[PDB]
């Protein structure tokens, strides 16, 4: 009723679109005036169903009055429509619509400026007064252009402030990330031809060596955000360090030439009248334009060879206006190749997860929201759309690569005329030669321009990380650990879930990041972070392998955590092997920097139980209160997991996954902010259920639903995926979480029977009882019974550890059936009864699967290996003595009908 | 006979299946365009030139020997039989004999095979004995049919083709891709619009919608002058109906074999600096797509270099004579762009980066005499001449080149070992199957 009313009962000259829709509205207002008067002094939920599905149209023209709505749900339209007046509900979108803009500053009912994700803070030219009458879309349009008037103006007067003489030392202190990283380089690329037309470079490198160690000095002693602000100076100036030397190294000038023709120039047009097209970027002869888009302070890319040349074929393409194609095996940065080229651009990249759910309605739409906004779209595994469906978007791609060539105004896609801003482009990312994963038609593929980055340098990325935290020997510390990560990649089993690529360098490095504080920075943190990340994954003879090369190639308390984890399970009734509490350390160090894990065991071996202990762990320890979904993926369709289109009407419904992230994110009642939330999904890893969540499990942290919404991931949101094996799960999504593998089982026979009884005794005198069923419960014979039980032959095999369950639970139930009559006879009657109870239990638990002769086998087997009462085949009690199944036969004489 | 060696063929691959109205037709041509003798030859003529389109490359090679074979142990003696049959044995290592020397034509195949060149030895009866060739435009002026259809493998695709012919033709093509229920119903109202008022249409992947093309384009066919229809469909993909196919006129697209002839045709399809650096690039992309058929020694794995990256190439290097005017032309970046960027996008190995590294800097290296191949040499432009006539010189230079037998060694760079296994199975496998033909 609030956005209803926003909509239409309170702003005026909107009731004269749809008169209908107002007399409903109408009349709906007089219903909930009455209920809520009623109430004061259902079908009401189905009115307002009825009523928004007329309200497609007026949401569609919305969307198209300002384009970047299309981001957004119906639900999140009608909330940021209806705050005509409140202005707080916009603020909570700007993820949605920008990705680099968090919130708003608001001032005396005036806005003063944005707020980045990463807690920068961007002051506007000049404050907007906000009206009481205004609505979204007018205020919405002009703040986009003042980010990027005031954008501009930065840029201008920081490069004013640095071609005054200044240094770059006080500057990171005064403007935003962008414009210093856009000053810089076109003072770095200006001083770069004035060396050029000279042969003279080593002063210009000593320059930027000394400026690169003063940088390097100031890090450590600047707040955090200013610390961010540095880091990406500093991996920006390593590029240009790294440029000026390979330049120096040149022997003739024309590959000096050639080598400047191939790196990326920031210019600066010294005529032009229009502020916001006075910066061109040049690469490889090709220019392109500059948006000035706020960016924020991202996680700036290490410029390796690779990511320049995948630049230049990304420029090379977008010059005819045409598509950004990447293709390779999975974790070598194409995604992050294409955001990085657009915040080098200026722009925010908008990337989406392709599925099978996306039909031709849903691209197409997805191509009109973003055509219509002028950004940049990156379509995440392109191959993961149907076949038919890539093959009927062909038609809409062409049409806007020609439209783009041709600067038409007006393009014509789901029978609607919309306008194309010329600032658009599109990018695909795909993984071919992966199973479950269709072709590209070759139509389609002449649209876009190919690009291979199969092989990475991750060397010179470790290097420069490191060096970015200010490690004494970097360059001999990166060579170790790749040659380290090449040989056990070389000289292991051949296991499918063996991946030592990119991914796990990067995870690496984010888990010595925090340990500095704790180990020093230098070599045992690195192997303390090798360990950490890479042991967990690891079986048996590897692990062995492992530790054998981490001593040869490198030469060398968690006392309250563990703690913890000894008073959960002492709670929980489990016992501490050391399997057992290795696992667990194991997956707290390894979630403690990873967000998404991957628990791979044989079945029963110890997953569930582990995670659950670690979670009360974390509860202790933290203090947090911790709440846990648990999905099992299978059972449960794609279109009940993460969504629907209603065909009918052309609406949204949410899934299960879907529901539970926007529950989280909407945070209604403040419980899910100091909250830990764990989704689990406790089924077999399919390909096609999974990889719809690669932008979920990559740093994205991004659900790219079918209409547009953009779901962010919580810091405090961690997913866990409990299975058996991986024979289907294909490397994308194993190389993006952190594997933990159950090489042997986590529990021994007589801990899991103790645990087993006392969770028993927990579900129910009775310490008489107690004592005397685990002393019957003997180890010495029951260890050499249950290794005699395993040369039957049992019909649907389960192994002898699993069914330690069925003759707990059996022998319990038995005991307290006939507890009714065990206060009228002594001790030994009580004993041999109970010894009888337990073994007929063993017999129908163990050899229950099995035939006769098997069976009674193995009753003489129990027999022989355990003084007590003997069980024979047909042995029973009776109401308590034995007897046999002879006399419980009765005589029946049936009649002839 | 012929018809019943077209229906072998259409009986191995479905997309080959040959209806008795178009044959027929065919025989009317004939006549539209010693006596009985002459018929029959322009018969032969007539119908390689109407149905060779419709077969791929080896299927080419299989109908022109066994059409020249028909025609010549036809008219020709015994002894001729008894040679040309030897020969195609030894050309299918399944007999082995020297032929019985009698005319000419003869010793020139026995020169040709004695040498160990095959794909010369098999395009010599397509040579020899038909003296006219159809391409797409032949077969769509060429033809009372207002409906076509065209085939080809994956990862390549002819639309280009089609776009350049219907640009010739000053038609107005309207590319509708097949796969959605919108596309279909677009589809239905404007092959209803074109129907009515004229107009080309175009449905590309035509088997994603197997069910509407089986029920819809089957009662359309079945039951304007400016009005065409073209289908397109994949060699590969799911079987389409067999009526449809008989009722339409049915083309194979592949990329040219030759080397020389892709060079005339990227030519023919397109100041004196650009003439000359738009050349070389013609050059370049013949030799690639050359050198890209050969799967295990001429590169590591099967790419495919179509006119896009000619196309990219092209407006790069018109990019860099624009810019860089003061006629010191970075060739080592020209070098650097197409090995890496351009023809180098693709590439997944490194061996094959190295090799295409080796032919950028074999065809770009910037000199003034340039041996792109060892019977041609490229001198540069002089600074005194016009665009015509750089364009008539070229043109002229190009004429006078004689592909040799070997060109797929010679002009590659390659080992003769690996060239003679290839050429040795294709034309043992072509040997074969036209000899399991000819014997029903
Ligand atoms: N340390 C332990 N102490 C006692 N019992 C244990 C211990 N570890 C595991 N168990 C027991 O092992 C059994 C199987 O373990 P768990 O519940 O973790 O299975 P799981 O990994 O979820 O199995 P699946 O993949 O078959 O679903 C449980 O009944 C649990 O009680
Ligand atoms: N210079 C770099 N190049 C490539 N990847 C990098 C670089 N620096 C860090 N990375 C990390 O490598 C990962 C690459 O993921 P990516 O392969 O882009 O995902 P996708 O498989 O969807 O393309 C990212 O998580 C990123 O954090
Ligand atoms: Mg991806």
């Amino acid at each position: 009723w609030l956005d209803l009313y926003g909509i239409l009962g309170e702003n005026l000259d909107i009731q004269n679109f749809l008169p209908l829709e107002t007399s409903k509205f109408k009349s709906l207002t007089s219903e909930y005036k009455m209920i809520t008067t009623r109430a004061f002094q259902k079908l009401t939920i189905d009115s307002l169903k009825m009523i928004k599905s007329s309200l497609s149209t007026f949401l569609e023209r919305q969307r198209r009055q300002f384009p970047r709505f299309y981001f957004l749900g119906n639900d999140d339209l009608l909330k940021i429509i209806g705050s005509g007046k409140h202005h707080d509900q916009v603020s909570k979108f700007m993820k949605k619509m920008f990705g680099s803009i968090e919130s708003i500053i608001f001032f005396e009912d005036s806005i003063t400026g944005v707020r980045s994700v990463e807690g920068e803070v961007l002051n506007l030219n000049e404050k907007i007064e906000l009206k009481d009458s205004i609505q979204a879309q007018e205020w919405l349009n002009i703040l986009d252009t003042e980010i990027k008037l005031s954008v501009f103006t930065q840029f201008r007067d920081c490069l004013g402030q640095l071609k005054d003489g200044t240094d770059i030392e006080v500057v990171v202190s005064k403007y935003i990330f962008q414009a210093i990283l856009l000053s810089a380089q076109v003072m770095w690329t200006e001083l770069v031809e004035k060396c050029l037309q000279t042969n003279e470079f080593s002063k210009y490198w000593k320059e930027v060596d000394m400026k690169i160690k003063g940088l390097l000095d100031k890090l450590n002693k600047s707040s955090d955000n200013v610390k961010k602000k540095i880091e990406a100076l500093l991996v920006e100036y390593l590029h240009f360090n790294n440029v000026i030397g390979q330049l120096k190294n040149c022997s003739t000038k024309e590959e000096a030439r050639l080598l400047w023709a191939k790196v990326q120039k920031f210019y600066q047009k010294n005529d032009t009248l229009d502020d916001l097209n006075s910066v061109f970027i040049s690469q490889s002869g090709y220019l392109l334009q500059y948006k000035f888009e706020y960016i924020g302070i991202p996680e700036r890319l290490i410029y390796t060879p690779l990511l320049l040349v995948g630049f230049a074929t990304l420029t090379d393409s977008l010059h005819q206006k045409y598509g950004g194609c990447f293709f390779g095996p999975a974790g070598t940065g194409k995604t992050e190749t294409v955001k990085a080229f657009g915040q080098n651009l200026g722009r925010v990249v908008v990337v989406f997860n392709c599925d099978d759910s996306f039909d031709y309605q849903v691209l197409s739409r997805l191509l009109v929201g973003i055509t219509q906004i002028g950004a940049w779209g990156c379509f995440d595994e392109f191959n993961r759309l149907d076949e038919k469906v890539l093959s009927a978007v062909s038609a809409n791609i062409q049409q806007i690569q020609n439209g783009l060539q041709v600067g038409k105004s007006h393009i014509t896609l789901l029978e609607e005329e919309t306008p194309l801003s010329p600032h658009t482009a599109v990018f695909i990312t795909l993984n071919p030669g992966y199973n479950g994963r269709s072709e590209l038609p070759e139509n389609l593929k002449k649209s876009f321009r190919e690009f291979s980055m199969k092989s990475p340098q991750s060397g010179t990325i470790a290097e420069m990380i490191l060096q970015i935290m200010g490690f004494e020997d970097s360059k001999s510390l990166a060579s170790k650990i790749v040659h380290f990560l090449e040989l056990l990649s070389s000289k292991c089993s051949s296991m499918n879930h063996y991946h030592f690529g990119l991914r796990t360098l990067k995870g690496v490095l984010r888990n010595c990041s925090p340990l500095v504080s704790e180990f020093g920075e230098g070599e045992k943190t690195v192997v303390e972070s090798l360990k950490r990340v890479i042991l967990p994954s690891l079986g048996d003879t590897d692990e062995l392998v492992f530790k054998d090369e981490l001593s040869k190639i490198f030469d060398s308390n968690s006392k309250a955590i563990v703690q913890c984890l000894k008073d959960a399970g002492q709670r929980s009734g489990f016992s501490m092997s050391e399997e057992f509490l290795k696992k667990c350390m194991q997956f707290y160090y390894m979630q403690k920097t990873q967000q998404a894990l991957i628990l791979v065991g044989k079945a029963g071996c110890g997953k569930t139980a582990t995670w659950k202990t670690v979670i009360d762990a974390m509860a202790i320890f933290d203090g947090h209160a911790n709440v846990v979904y648990v999905i099992d993926t299978k059972v449960l369709t794609k279109e009940s997991l993460y969504g629907s289109m209603l065909k009918a009407t052309l609406e949204w419904r949410d899934g299960l996954f879907t529901s539970i992230l926007r529950r989280v994110n909407d945070d209604i009642t403040g419980t899910f902010k100091n909250s830990r939330i764990w989704v689990v999904f406790d089924s077999d890893l399919d390909p096609e259920y999974v990889e719809a969540m690669n932008s979920v499990l990559d740093d994205n942290k991004i659900l790219t639903l079918p209409n547009g919404e953009r779901l962010p991931i919580p810091p405090n949101f961690r997913i866990l995926f409990e299975t058996d094996n991986l024979d289907h799960t294909t490397p994308a999504t194993i190389t993006r979480c952190g594997l933990l593998w159950f090489s042997t089982d986590v529990c021994s026979i007589s801990s899991k029977i103790d645990h087993l009884l006392n969770k028993s005794y927990e579900a129910l005198e009775l310490d008489k009882l107690k004592d005397l069923i685990s002393d019957s419960f003997d180890m010495a014979s029951l260890t050499n019974i249950f290794t005699c039980s395993n040369d039957l032959v049992h019909i649907l095999g389960v192994r002898t550890f699993n069914k330690l369950e069925t003759a707990v639970q059996l022998a319990v139930h038995l005991i307290s059936s006939y507890r009714q009559w065990f206060q009228n006879l002594d001790d030994k009657s009580l004993k041999d009864v109970i010894t009888l109870l337990i073994k007929r239990s063993l017999l129908y638990a163990l050899a229950g699967d099995s035939t006769g002769e098997s069976q009674r086998a193995f009753i003489q087997t129990i027999n022989t290996y355990f003084d007590s009462q003997e069980l024979s085949d047909y042995s029973t009690i009776v109401i308590l003595s034995f007897s046999s199944f002879c006399s419980e036969i009765p005589s029946v004489s049936l009649e002839a009908h | 006979k012929i018809f019943s060696m077209l229906e072998k063929f259409g009986q191995f691959h479905w997309f080959y299946g040959i209806s008795i109205g178009q044959f027929l037709s065919c025989f009317k041509r004939v006549f539209i365009k010693t006596r009985v003798d002459e018929i029959l030859w322009l018969l032969y003529q007539e119908v390689y030139c109407q149905f060779s389109t419709a077969l791929d490359k080896k299927f080419k090679m299989i109908m022109a020997m066994t059409m020249f074979c028909l025609y010549k142990f036809d008219i020709e003696s015994e002894q001729y039989k008894e040679a040309v049959l030897t020969m195609i044995g030894v050309l299918s290592e399944s007999s082995d004999g020297v032929p019985k020397l009698t005319n000419d034509d003869l010793r020139y195949l026995w020169d040709y095979v004695t040498t160990k060149s095959y794909i010369s030895a098999l395009n010599w009866f397509k040579n020899e004995f038909f003296v006219d060739e159809w391409n797409i435009a032949d077969v769509v002026a060429n033809s009372e049919n207002n409906y076509f259809t065209m085939a080809s493998e994956r990862d390549v695709d002819g639309t280009f083709k089609l776009i350049e012919l219907a640009k010739a033709s000053k038609e107005s093509l309207k590319i509708i891709p097949l796969g959605s229920i919108e596309n279909l119903n677009y589809a239905q109202e404007e092959i209803s619009k074109s129907k009515i008022e004229g107009g080309w249409i175009l449905l590309q992947n035509i088997q994603m919608s197997l069910s509407w093309v089986k029920t819809y384009l089957h009662k359309h066919v079945e039951e304007h002058e400016k009005f065409k229809m073209f289908m397109t469909c994949h060699l590969t993909g799911d079987k389409l109906p067999a009526p449809l196919l008989q009722r339409t006129d049915r083309v194979v697209y592949e990329d040219i074999p030759g080397i020389l002839d892709t060079v005339k045709d990227l030519w023919g399809s397109q100041g004196v600096w650009s003439v000359y650096c738009t050349f070389l690039l013609s050059w370049f992309h013949a030799l690639i797509t050359a050198r890209t058929r050969l799967v295990p020694h001429g590169f590591s794995k099967k790419y495919y270099f179509n006119d896009c990256d000619f196309q990219f190439a092209s407006v790069y290097l018109e990019n860099v004579l624009a810019t860089n005017s003061t006629n010191n032309i970075p060739w080592a970046q020209v070098r650097d762009h197409i090995a890496t960027i351009v023809y180098g996008g693709k590439i997944d190995e490194e061996k094959d980066l190295e090799v295409v590294a080796k032919l950028c800097a074999h065809v770009f290296c910037g000199s003034d005499n340039l041996q792109i191949v060892p019977g041609v040499r490229i001198p540069q432009p002089l600074l005194q001449q016009s665009e015509e006539e750089e364009r008539a010189r070229l043109t002229a230079i190009l004429s006078n080149t004689i592909e040799p037998a070997d060109s797929l060694s010679s002009w590659l760079q390659l080992p003769r070992e690996s060239i003679l296994d290839y050429e040795r199975l294709q034309a043992k496998e072509v040997a074969s199957s036209t000899e399991q033909l000819l014997q029903e």
